[PDB]
């Protein structure tokens, strides 16, 4: 349900 | 250090809308 | 939290949202407590019942954020995590003793409207506000009720600390010195309590000595939520500091 976030972050 | 003090209520001496209560109960 | 209500923006700007990389969801709370060090309930990363035993890679911390799912641009800072430091001796066999938990960030966070650290209180401030009748705040992002589901921002409840014999008499798990318990009781009318989900985020004070907010508690354990006869219980944090200090100082 969560917005994706920067993968980039990942 | 400056911890505890948010800058969008103590800093600017905002009250929350709640905060009262705490204060309140302290007796 | 149940029966709270939506936290105002920069509220609790030392909330910390723990968060599992993959699948990417909510795992517990949290609170910033310097611009580098992330405190928590050690059960949001170590519990063997459940097979849960989160290494550093597994997760990220999300400060500064108010709604629950949506990524805050240009608001909240993501972080990842340098080491996590559990109690030595974190009780996840029996009672959740000493449920505490420090996380080191890779690179400090900057601080800004809202993001920034909550006061750890000394042993006067604790003297002085762990009373029975006492209110302090609790935040989360957790479940809004036992059986609507999860909130769409951060909820906020005020709640008072019960005295000791109260907290003792409404459960049959041993009580520690190193726990208290929050809630108001079914003749008082008043509800609410923490939930799923809600467990290492802050139990706060405001001090009226120097009006500073001081995190007293974490979220640890509860048996259903907002239930009549049953008080959330939270990590007594001042008797927990001395491991604390003794992380950040050699750490
Ligand atoms: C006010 O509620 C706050 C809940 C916060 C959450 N804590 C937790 O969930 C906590 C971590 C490990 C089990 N835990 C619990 O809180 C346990 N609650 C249950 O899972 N409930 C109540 C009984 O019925 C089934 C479900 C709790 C418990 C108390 C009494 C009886 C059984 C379990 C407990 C406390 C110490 C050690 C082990 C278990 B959290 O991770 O977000």
């Amino acid at each position: 349900d969560f917005e994706e976030i920067p993968e980039e972050y990942l | 250090a400056d911890c505890g003090l948010r800058p969008l209520f103590e800093k600017k001496s905002l009250e929350d809308k709640t905060e009262r209560e705490l204060l309140e109960s302290y007796i | 939290i149940v029966e709270g209500s939506d936290a105002e923006i920069g509220m609790s700007p030392w909330q910390v949202m723990l968060f599992r990389k993959s699948p990417q969801e909510l795992l517990c709370g949290a609170s910033l407590i310097s611009d580098r060090w992330v405190l928590t309930a050690a059960h949001c990363l170590l519990y063997p019942p459940w097979d849960k035993n989160f290494t550093e890679n597994d997760l990220l911390v999300r400060i500064g954020k108010h709604s629950r799912t949506r990524y805050e641009r240009n608001i909240e800072k993501i972080s990842m995590l340098e080491k996590i430091y559990i109690h030595p001796r974190y009780n996840w066999r029996e009672n959740l003793d000493r449920d505490i938990a420090l996380m080191k960030l890779k690179k400090p966070v900057a601080f800004s409207d809202y993001i920034h650290p909550v006061c750890l209180p000394d042993r006067e401030t604790a003297a002085s506000l762990l009373q029975a009748g006492y209110k302090g705040r609790v935040t989360g992002w957790g479940n809004l009720k036992e059986t609507k589901g999860q909130p769409s921002v951060l909820q906020v409840v005020n709640l008072p600390i019960v005295e000791r014999p109260v907290c003792k008499d409404s459960t049959r798990i041993r009580i520690t010195d190193n726990m208290f318990c929050a809630g108001y009781k079914p003749d008082e009318g008043k509800r609410g309590d923490a939930c799923e989900g809600d467990s290492g985020g802050p139990f706060v004070m405001k001090s009226p000595f120097n009006n500073r907010w001081y995190q007293m508690g974490i979220v640890s354990w509860g048996e259903g939520c907002d239930r009549d006869g049953k008080y959330g219980f939270y990590t007594h944090v001042f008797r927990l500091k001395k491991w604390i200090q003794k992380v950040i100082d050699q750490f």
